[PDB]
C-alpha cells in the first residue's frame, strides 16, 4: 500500500486479482511439531524411537547390517563423533549449490 | 487396534552386565528391580517374568553405562 517501488511483480499480480493466500497452519507450528517429534525421539520416554535410548538404537541398527557388537561399543566415542561430524557437514553443505535447495527454488520459481 | 486403559510408573533399565564382561538386553521390554534381583517385563503389559534366554539378546561385551550386577547368573 505504501511504497515508492514499481518494478515488483507481486503488487501488480495482487491488484490484478491473483493472490497467494497463507496456509491454514503457519510454519512455526510445523517447526514446533518437528521439534517435538525429534525431542520425543531423543529423550525418555522414547516414543518415536521404539522405547529405547537413542545411542543403543544406533548401535542395534548398525549391528543388524552385519557389524559385530564387540567393535560397536568399543568405538562408541568415535561413532558419536562421526555422527556429529556428519550432522555438521550436512548443516554446512546448504551454503553451496546443493540439490535440496535446487528443488526448493525449483518449486518457488515454477 | 490394541489400546491400554491404565498405566503404572516403574523404574526400568535397558541392560546390565551380569558376569565377566558380558551383556544382556531385553528383546521387547525392560528390566525392572524387584528385591535385589532383576526381572523382565513386556513393553505393553506390566508383568514380572523370570530371567530367560528366550527374551534376551546376548552380547559379547556390555556397554560402559550398563548397570553392574555380578549376582545375576545366566
Amino acid at each position: 500500500t505504501g511504497g515508492s517501488e514499481i518494478r515488483d511483480l507481486l503488487c501488480v499480480q495482487s491488484f490484478n486479482g491473483i493472490k497467494v493466500l497463507p496456509p491454514i497452519l503457519s510454519e512455526s507450528q510445523i517447526s514446533g511439531y518437528t521439534t517435538a517429534a525429534t525431542v520425543a525421539a531423543m529423550f525418555p520416554p522414547w516414543s518415536a524411537a521404539a522405547g529405547i535410548p537413542f545411542s543403543l538404537n544406533v548401535q542395534y541398527r548398525i549391528n543388524g547390517l552385519g557389524v559385530t557388537m564387540d567393535v560397536l561399543n568399543k568405538n562408541q566415542k568415535l561413532i558419536a563423533t562421526a555422527f556429529n561430524n556428519a550432522l555438521l557437514s550436512i548443516q554446512n553443505g546448504f551454503s553451496a549449490t546443493n540439490s535440496a535447495l535446487a528443488k526448493i527454488q525449483s518449486v518457488v520459481n515454477s | 487396534s490394541y489400546k491400554p486403559i491404565s498405566f503404572k510408573t516403574v523404574l526400568v533399565s535397558p541392560g546390565l552386565c551380569i558376569s565377566g564382561d558380558v551383556g544382556i538386553a531385553p528383546k521387547q521390554g525392560y528390566f525392572i528391580k524387584h528385591n535385589d534381583h532383576w526381572m523382565f517385563t513386556g513393553s505393553s503389559y506390566y508383568y514380572p517374568e523370570p530371567i530367560s534366554d528366550k527374551n534376551v539378546v546376548f552380547m559379547n561385551t556390555c556397554s560402559v553405562n550398563f548397570t553392574k550386577a555380578p549376582l545375576v547368573y545366566l
